[PDB]
């Protein structure tokens, strides 16, 4: 038998040691090799509780990733309050590696299989494993990135659906993808398609899965206010720091490529925490990363002017990027 | 979303306040309580969760949809206008307030129909007067040729005599010179502890 | 000890904008969710919108949407509150407030002093005041009541005293009520001898001073 209990995890990752890579010079030296084989047992008649929201494992894959950063990029200077420090402004190469967690020896990892699980309540389909599947540690706002898909139907999950401050993950069930560059003039503006068809559809089923919280006309629209980082699609590209804006993506209402402009900016607000960091200008030739769009973070309207209910792109917090991802996990001690 | 009453209680300290919120929709329930030219106070959360600081005086409860908000051994600091909240929604608020245990006092009804001064000018005002009773309780319903009304009627008080520590009302029927055309019989209808049965005072249009 | 402190009242005008501001001390500003509440007497306390001072992430009451924008200085520990197109119904006291624990927001333990802000019009139109009178049958065995019904003026507030202070026991003036049209209404009764009434003349004062307006009507039985 076991009981519900918090510890520490370890990270395993199959980075390379030649590579000059950010994630993979990270991962060189704060994680282990991965296990080629890893084992997953089903477990029969076992019954368990889970919740995303109370789960130490993404209050850990956070530090780690505010650690990988702070320790891989590179900017000229470095604001916080007052008087910043300056340094090095080494142009870096930037493409996130899956990392997986890991528990040590008396713990283990129990992972949700039943197929309709919100991230709440009791999984009666419990499996058990050594390590999470490999997580592309991707931070982003508004659209998350090259994650993982529903299996059958697209997912909604929330803390607490009904409360208007919490953050509402979608999760796809269908990748749309998305294909960002700036060609080789401004050397900052930059482009994002995805295929308007292929978009329109997505946000339709959507639609139908707020419905059953909100049987009504589903309206989405562009954020309300927030830093640039909030109200706009943002995304690390080979380093470069990209903004694009998500204005033809929100703003439908339900009962051709489309082309986002983006701007790549050297001076970023800090995620990690309270701050601004300068970066260099952008590196001259073709910079492109093309993603899958794999979930999306919403938040609702509140107050009541039913007829409809508004839903605009949200985010800021990233620990909602990793909750999309470790929301199937749970640690448990071995009694 | 969220329906609060009675509006206003009436009471001495040492009393027992029940103020009630009905609500249809799912959310944790809390009640502030505001004191004259003071910033609200949480006082329950959670439905029946006392907050900091908080007697056992204090009692919140639900019964299905209707949650109760109980203060028992009332005290000065008390007195001032409670609200319930769900998420982002209020109740209108509940005012409870100092009063003056008295003898029973029934109201005197009378009602005023529109001053032909007024008719010429397209807008119709029926009064009714409840003078001089007590307690603050009383109930003043309209009818128009019998039928209910309902949204067209405001209300208005006074504070407790401090004479005689009665309160008087006022109830007026706003309507447009169109409706009151329409319809012959005007009354009010008023209940009161102190009256055996429900008094009407009623007129017909243009008669005396 | 979690205390949020606000910024000093304010007068304003129909048509202007205010900026109100709120400091935060005793925990983490951006870890927790922010509001602005606001309340005025009579009405129901309104819920304007929340800010996450994080990236400034927010969420405006739709009744709003618009007319409010939310801010914060996370160098400053300071939300900023704006509301633009001021109306007299923007009259109220403003509260920022912030939940118990950082894990729910609405269970609202901590509060401001409050900002209150005033919206003043420069219109103003005097009452229209109608006769309130005694007809029935006298009224009762030996009481009558009359009165006034001071109507349609604005803004508050109005004097009314009868046979210009003579007349005083057995008066109630009841509390000036708003009507959806904007003007506020009020009633003015006493209660007196019916056998009087013949004889006793009776008429009550009316002053609106913001309309520099007098009126002095006589209210008469209704002699068929
Ligand atoms: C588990 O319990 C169920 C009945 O609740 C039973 O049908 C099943 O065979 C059990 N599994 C075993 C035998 O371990
Ligand atoms: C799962 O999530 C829904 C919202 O999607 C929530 O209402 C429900 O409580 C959860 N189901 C449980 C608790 O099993
Ligand atoms: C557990 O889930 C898997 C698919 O995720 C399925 O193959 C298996 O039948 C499930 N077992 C139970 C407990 O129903
Ligand atoms: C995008 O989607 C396909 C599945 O449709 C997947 O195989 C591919 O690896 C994804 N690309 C990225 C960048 O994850
Ligand atoms: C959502 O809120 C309710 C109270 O309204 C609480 O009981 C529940 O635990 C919350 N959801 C979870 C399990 O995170
Ligand atoms: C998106 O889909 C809906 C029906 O699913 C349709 O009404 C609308 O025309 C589509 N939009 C575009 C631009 O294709
Ligand atoms: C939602 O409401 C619409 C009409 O308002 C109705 O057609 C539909 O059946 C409802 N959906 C469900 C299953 O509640
Ligand atoms: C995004 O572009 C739209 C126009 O399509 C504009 O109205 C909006 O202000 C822009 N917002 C951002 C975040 O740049
Ligand atoms: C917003 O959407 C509507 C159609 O849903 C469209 O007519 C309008 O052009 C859009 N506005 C913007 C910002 O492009
Ligand atoms: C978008 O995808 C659909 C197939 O889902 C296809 O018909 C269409 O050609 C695509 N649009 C463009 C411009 O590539
Ligand atoms: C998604 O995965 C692709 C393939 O590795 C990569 O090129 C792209 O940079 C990723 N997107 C982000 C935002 O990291
Ligand atoms: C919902 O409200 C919007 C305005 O915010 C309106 O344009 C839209 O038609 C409404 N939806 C429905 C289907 O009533
Ligand atoms: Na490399
Ligand atoms: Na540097
Ligand atoms: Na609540």
């Amino acid at each position: 038998v076991w009981k519900n209990a918090e510890t520490t995890l370890f990270c395993a990752s199959d980075a390379k040691a030649y590579k000059t890579e950010v994630h993979n010079v990270w991962a060189t030296h704060a994680c282990v090799p991965t296990d080629p084989n890893p084992q997953e047992i089903h477990l029969e008649n076992v019954t368990e509780e889970f919740n995303v929201w109370k789960n130490n494992m993404v209050e850990q894959m956070h530090t780690d990733i505010i650690s990988l950063w702070d320790q891989s990029l590179k900017p000229c200077v470095k604001l916080t309050g007052g008087s910043a420090i300056t340094q090095a402004c080494p142009k870096v190469t930037f493409e996130p590696i899956p990392i997986h967690y890991c528990a040590p020896a008396g713990f283990a990892i129990l992972k949700c299989k039943d197929e309709e699980f919100n991230g709440t309540g009791l999984c009666k389909n419990v499996s058990t494993v050594q390590c999470t599947h490999g997580i592309k540690p991707v931070v982003s706002t508004q659209l998350l990135l090259n994650g993982s898909l529903a299996e059958k139907e697209i997912r909604i999950k929330s803390e607490n659906i009904s409360d208007n401050a919490k953050t509402i993950i979608v999760q796809l069930t269908k990748p749309v993808l998305i294909n960002c560059a700036r060609p080789s003039g401004d050397i900052r503006q930059a482009y994002c398609v995805v295929n308007r068809t292929q978009w329109n559809d997505t946000l339709g089923q959507v639609a139908i899965q707020l419905r059953k919280h909100w049987n009504t006309t589903i309206i989405f629209n562009e954020p309300s206010g927030g830093d640039l980082e909030i109200t706009t699609h943002s995304f690390n590209c080979g380093g470069e720091f990209f903004y694009c804006n998500t204005s033809d993506l929100f703003n439908s209402t339900w009962n051709d490529n489309i082309t986002l402009p983006c701007r790549i900016k050297q001076i970023i607000n800090m995620w990690q925490r309270v701050g601004q960091a300068m970066y260099a200008p952008p590196i001259q030739g073709v910079i492109r990363c093309q993603s899958n769009i794999t979930g999306i973070l919403l938040t609702r309207d509140g107050g009541n002017t039913r007829t409809n209910e508004t839903f605009r792109p949200g985010g800021g917090d990233m620990r909602d990027n990793w909750r999309s991802e470790l929301y199937k996990y749970k640690v448990v001690k071995i009694e | 979303v969220l329906t609060q009453s009675p509006g206003t209680l009436s009471l001495s300290p040492g009393e027992t306040a029940i103020i009630s919120c009905r609500t249809s929709q799912y959310g944790s329930l809390a009640w502030y309580q505001q004191r004259p030219g003071q910033a609200p106070r949480l006082v329950i959360y959670s439905g029946s969760t006392r907050a900091a600081g908080i007697p056992d005086r204090f009692s919140g409860s639900r019964w299905g949809p209707d949650y109760t908000l109980t203060i028992s051994n009332l005290e000065s600091g008390d007195f001032g206008v409670y609200y319930c909240q769900q998420y982002e929604f209020f109740g209108q608020g509940t005012k409870v307030q100092v009063d003056i245990k008295r003898t029973v006092a029934a109201p005197s009804v009378f009602i005023f129909p529109p001053s032909d001064e007024q008719l010429k000018s397209g807008t119709a005002s029926v009064v009714c007067l409840l003078n001089n009773f007590y307690p603050r309780e009383a109930k003043v319903q309209w009818k128009v040729d019998n039928a209910l009304q309902s949204g067209n009627s405001q209300e208005s008080v006074t504070e407790q005599d401090s004479k005689d520590s009665t309160y008087s009302l006022s109830s007026t029927l706003t309507l447009s010179k169109a409706d009151y055309e329409k319809h012959k019989v005007y009354a009010c209808e008023v209940t009161h502890q102190g009256l055996r049965s429900p008094v009407t005072k009623s007129f017909n249009r243009g008669e005396c | 000890q979690v205390q949020l402190v606000q910024s000093g009242g304010q007068m304003k005008k129909p048509g202007e904008s205010m900026r109100i501001s709120c400091r935060a001390s005793g925990y983490e500003f951006i870890d927790c969710t922010l509001n602005w509440i606001r309340l005025a007497p009579g009405k129901r306390p309104e819920w304007m919108g929340w800010l996450k001072p994080r990236g400034g992430a927010v969420n405006y009451a739709r009744p709003l949407q618009g007319r409010v924008t939310m801010t914060r200085d996370v160098y400053s520990d300071t939300a900023f509150l704006e509301l633009r197109s001021l109306t007299v119904d923007d009259t109220a006291v403003y509260f920022c407030t912030r939940g118990k624990n950082c894990d729910y927001n609405w269970d609202f333990e901590h509060w401001g002093r409050g900002t209150p802000v005033i919206v003043s019009s420069p219109s103003t139109k005097g009452p229209s005041v109608f006769p309130l009178a005694p007809s029935s049958k006298s009224t009762s065995g030996g009481t009558a009541a009359l009165g006034c019904l001071v109507k349609d003026y604005f803004p508050e507030p109005v004097t009314v005293s009868w046979n210009s202070g003579a007349l005083t026991s057995g008066v109630h003036t009841f509390p000036a009520v708003l009507q959806s049209s904007g003007l506020y209404s009020l009633s003015s009764v006493v209660t007196v001898p019916s056998s009087s009434l013949g004889t006793q003349t009776y008429i009550c004062n009316v002053n609106h001073k913001p309309s520099n307006t007098k009126v002095d009507k006589k209210v008469e039985p209704k002699s068929c």
